[PDB]
């Protein structure tokens, strides 16, 4: 079963919602993470740890420090393991 | 009547006849970088066989007469046509890469039978191990496409693992600006047509990769463009050499059997040198496979096995 | 003059890089340490206390004492993974047994003459 | 059934102390003291772990060999046969065929420590 | 007898043991090399009773290849132990195709 | 000339089944060489703690 770009917007959904600190309310699709969230970039670690073990691949330093936004990640990954809907 | 398993119940044993300087030594450099020089003294110097660097026609040289045959019926590349157009839709420069790995894999099997058979130590330019790198500064110009690399990568890893490093490795460091001198004052008009980055990609892949992963195999000598020139200089250090780090040492009478086995049956040595991998470039049609093979049967010295041909002059045929 | 030789950071970016590697390996390292070191405490208080640690040391701009950091943060790290310390050992950064320090100034004048 | 009654008493007098060396003699653990040994301090964490032989060509060899002397225990009723010319040749043939297995692999390495 | 269904019915619990692998082949060799034990255990019963002096034998030199192919048999386990690791039989397909 | 077989042709009775299914959809032909590659390292030395006692 071949992923979607609808069925990363919403793996990235869900767990974005388990970390406690990320709060539904301010969640959205453009979500400025040390802004609207209220996130530190240190606790930006925390989140793409989520990604790559359920995803199941690798996020380098030198990609997840501008992966900010959940509209960014979801189009990061979606180059990565190549899907492109 | 060559050794076989029989020889080998007999008494034909191979680690007895060989001594301290039956050492297989390759020479490696850059375009034109006088390391072919170096090959011949260090050759003669410790009385060690010269094996030239294999060209196209390199397996023309160990068949029949020993002359360079057609292009068409012996490769249908031409390294002035890669010289000349890399891009070209025909796609040469993967049969130039391709061919000559070939060409340098049947080398290297010539050189170590040669050198487990008699012992006496024998010296080429460049080997299968330095091969790869020619390819990896290809495809970083946009010589090549990556399917090509994916089929030399998997071809070179299947050929290429069953063999053992040799014995010393001696590189020549010649710098990219120099190289270009010395290509220029060759004056060969084909030499004209290359890339600067390309010179700094093969050199650049040879200290990273090369060099690195072939310390570790077997003994490396990084030697200076002038002190190349010293020929005295360069064979004290290989005469005096430690000769032990890698596999080569620990290689008992039974190894040996399974070495010689494979490259003295030089069908076996280049046999997967053939993979099926469908590729636009190496796949050659059936019409011309058939009209190539076609020719090369009436081509003299190759209908028939050697030593029973008529056209060459081969007598006693009826009680061959 | 004044200006300095760096190690490995040369700037905020690069340490901030480094101290972001620590956490990759620390977050997956409190879940098995826990496991290995027949610990008590449960995952979730294990990984917050390797954070406030951050923001004990969230005040440094000298790229070297980061970088001067840096290497102890992992080497305290390393001696967990091969279980080189003992349960005291990491239970001397879990502050436990000791008597809570005051904070208001009545307690520290109800405590003894400490300032 | 003399050979079951003191086979019976042994393994009844075993158990007798085993018994009384586990109930009479007090009895506290609190975890540490059931802890395993790891000479002072906190094992790896196994004992579970594959501790690979470097010993396993000589092992078989054992298997083939004690089980051809087995072949010869009926050396003594063998003796006091009315064929002991056949007997002696048989007989010796096992002997150097032990010996030439183990002079195989003595030549061939074997025996000594594969590392 | 009563005592030869014991010791038959041990082959058949021994026979459903071998050609029946949960984890690791070590269990079945085992189950392998025990299963001649029956197998020993049988045909002994029948040769002392019937008093025929010549074919015990037999018993002693089914224990010769019996446990000579157990021998091979952890010694081939020693090869599969490197290149697996392990030596789990649902590991043991690598060659699916 | 007669039609002889292409690549696409070649490529029928190319794969691990000429004839596949979805079970076998994601299979693998064998290598050329008959010898699968050395898998993840498998070393895995226990360690002993020896003293201070
Ligand atoms: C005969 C073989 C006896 C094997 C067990 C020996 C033994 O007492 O082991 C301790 C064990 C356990 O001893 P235990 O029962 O005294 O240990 C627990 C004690 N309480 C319940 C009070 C906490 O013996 C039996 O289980 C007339
Ligand atoms: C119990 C388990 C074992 C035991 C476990 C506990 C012991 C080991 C602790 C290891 C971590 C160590 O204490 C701290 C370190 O690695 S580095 C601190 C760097 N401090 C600065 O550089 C000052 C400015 N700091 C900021 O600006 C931000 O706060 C920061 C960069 C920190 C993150 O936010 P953002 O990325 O900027
Ligand atoms: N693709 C490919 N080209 C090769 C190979 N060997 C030599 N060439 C080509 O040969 C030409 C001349 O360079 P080299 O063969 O390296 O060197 P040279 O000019 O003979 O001089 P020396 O290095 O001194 O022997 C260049 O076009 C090389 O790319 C090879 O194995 N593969
Ligand atoms: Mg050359």
């Amino acid at each position: 079963p071949p992923l979607t770009l609808e069925a990363i917007k919403d793996r990235v959904l869900y767990v974005l919602k388990l970390y406690d600190k990320i709060d539904p309310e301010k969640l959205s699709v453009n979500s400025h993470f040390m802004k609207d969230l209220g996130l530190d970039s240190l606790d930006q670690v925390e989140i793409i740890m989520a990604m790559e073990d359920e995803f199941g691949f690798e996020i380098p330093d030198i990609d997840a420090e501008k992966l900010m936004c959940p509209q960014e990640i979801v189009d990061y990954i979606a180059d990565k393991k190549d899907v492109y809907e | 009547l060559q050794y076989g398993p029989l020889a080998f119940v007999l008494g034909e044993r191979t680690t007895r006849k060989l001594t301290e300087t039956s050492k297989v030594i390759t020479v490696d450099g850059n375009i034109c970088s006088g390391k072919g020089r170096l090959a011949r003294e260090i050759a003669e110097k410790l009385g060690l066989r010269h094996f030239p660097e294999a060209g196209i026609h390199y397996a023309d040289s160990t068949t029949g007469d020993g002359k360079p045959l057609d292009v068409q019926l012996s490769g249908n590349c031409s390294l002035e046509k890669f010289y000349d157009d890399p891009k070209s839709n025909d796609g040469n420069s993967y049969r130039l890469q391709s061919w000559l790995y070939a060409s340098r894999l049947l080398q290297y099997a010539d050189a170590l039978e040669h050198l487990l058979s008699t012992g006496q130590g024998v010296v080429l330019e460049r080997s299968i191990y330095s091969d790869f790198v020619f390819l990896e500064a290809m495809y970083r110009q946009g010589f090549i496409r990556k399917q090509c690399v994916e089929h030399y990568n998997e071809v070179k890893k299947v050929t290429a693992c069953e063999y053992l490093p040799p014995h010393v490795v001696v590189y020549v460091d010649v710098p990219v600006p120099e190289i270009q001198s010395r290509i220029q004052k060759k004056g060969n008009p084909h030499e004209m047509k290359i890339t600067a980055a390309y010179l700094q990609d093969i050199e650049n892949a040879y200290k990273k990769t090369f060099l690195p992963e072939m310390s570790e195999k077997c003994e490396v000598l990084q030697y200076s463009a002038r002190e190349a020139e010293d020929a005295e200089k360069v064979v004290e250090d290989i005469e005096y050499l430690k000769c032990d780090k890698g596999p080569w040492p620990d290689q008992d009478d039974r190894t040996f059997h399974r070495l010689r086995m494979l490259v003295q049956n030089k069908l076996e040595v280049l046999n997967y040198t053939t993979i099926p991998v469908y590729l636009p470039e190496i796949t050659i049609g059936a019409h011309q496979s058939d009209r190539v093979f076609q020719k090369f049967t009436e081509l003299p010295g190759r209908k028939y096995s050697p030593g029973y041909n008529e056209d060459v002059g081969d007598k006693w045929i009826w009680l061959k | 003059g004044t200006s300095v030789k760096p190690i490995f950071s040369r700037d905020m970016n690069e340490a901030k890089r480094r101290v972001r590697e620590l956490y990759r390996a620390w977050y997956r390292e409190v879940p098995n340490t826990v496991h290995l070191f027949q610990l008590d405490i449960s995952v979730k208080q294990g990984r917050d206390k390797v954070r406030e640690m951050f923001m004990k040391n969230a005040h440094v701009t000298d790229p070297r004492v980061v970088d001067l950091l840096v290497i102890k943060g992992k080497m305290e790290l390393e001696e967990t993974i091969n279980v080189w310390k003992q349960r005291t050992h990491i239970m001397r950064f879990f502050h436990e047994t000791e008597a809570p320090r005051p904070t208001d100034f009545l307690s520290k004048f109800y405590v003894g003459h400490d300032p | 059934m003399n050979i079951m009654l003191t086979l019976l008493t042994n393994v009844t007098l075993a158990s007798l102390l085993v018994l009384i060396a586990f109930w009479l003699p007090q009895l506290n653990a609190y975890s540490e003291k059931t802890s395993p040994y790891e000479c002072g301090f906190d094992p790896m964490g196994s004992a579970r772990l594959p501790f690979s032989m470097k010993f396993f060509l000589v092992a078989i060899t054992f298997l083939l060999f004690d089980l051809e002397i087995a072949l010869l225990l009926p050396l003594p009723w063998a003796s006091q046969t009315n064929n002991l010319k056949t007997m002696l040749t048989m007989a010796l043939f096992l002997l150097i065929l032990l010996a030439a297995s183990l002079a195989y692999e003595w030549t061939q390495k074997g025996l000594e420590w594969a590392e | 007898p009563l005592v030869y269904m014991n010791i038959i019915m041990a082959f058949a619990i021994a026979l459903a043991g071998l050609l029946m692998y949960r984890s690791h082949l070590m269990s079945s060799l085992l189950c392998l090399e025990g299963m001649m034990l029956s197998l020993f255990i049988m045909s002994t019963l029948i040769i002392l009773n019937t008093h025929f002096t010549l074919a015990n034998m037999m018993p002693i030199i089914l224990l010769v290849f019996a446990a000579c192919e157990a021998a091979l048999g952890l010694s081939l386990l020693v090869m599969v132990s490197n290149t697996y690791g392990t030596d789990y039989v649902q590991n043991l397909n690598l060659l699916q195709c | 000339r007669q039609w002889q077989p292409d690549v696409e042709w070649a490529e029928q009775f190319g794969g691990a089944v000429m004839y596949p299914t979805k079970e076998t959809a994601h299979w693998k032909p064998p290598p050329w060489n008959d010898v699968d590659p050395p898998k993840d390292t498998l070393v895995s030395n226990l360690t002993l703690n020896f003293g201070p006692q």
